[PDB]
């Protein structure tokens, strides 16, 4: 197998605060076929102005 | 395949050199690794005898 680094010495993992109420925030973006929003092309070929 | 190459145009991303017409004959474009070269069908002559 591959080890990239050494694991951490550190003695204790860094302290976490969560806040749901913080994080949650209003934003809409609906996908729009005609802005091609998360289309993927087809890896088999490509095409012509058709 | 019959391929003719002639100089043509530069459509087609290049991400795949394959590209289709929506049929099975392919255009085949950017046939050369850098250069663009479009194949075309096997020229056939009709023959009629009286």
């Amino acid at each position: 197998y591959v080890d990239v680094g050494p694991d951490s010495v550190k003695s204790a993992c860094i302290e976490v605060d969560i806040q749901q109420t913080f994080f949650d925030k209003t934003w809409p973006r609906p996908i729009d076929v005609s802005k091609a929003d998360g289309i993927i092309y087809p890896q088999g070929r490509t095409y012509s102005n058709i | 395949g019959r391929g003719v190459f002639q100089n043509c145009t530069a459509v087609g991303v290049r991400q795949q050199r394959f590209v289709y017409d929506a049929y099975q004959n392919l255009v085949g474009y950017y046939s050369d690794d850098g250069n663009y070269y479009c194949l075309r069908a096997c020229v056939s002559v009709p023959v009629s005898v009286i």
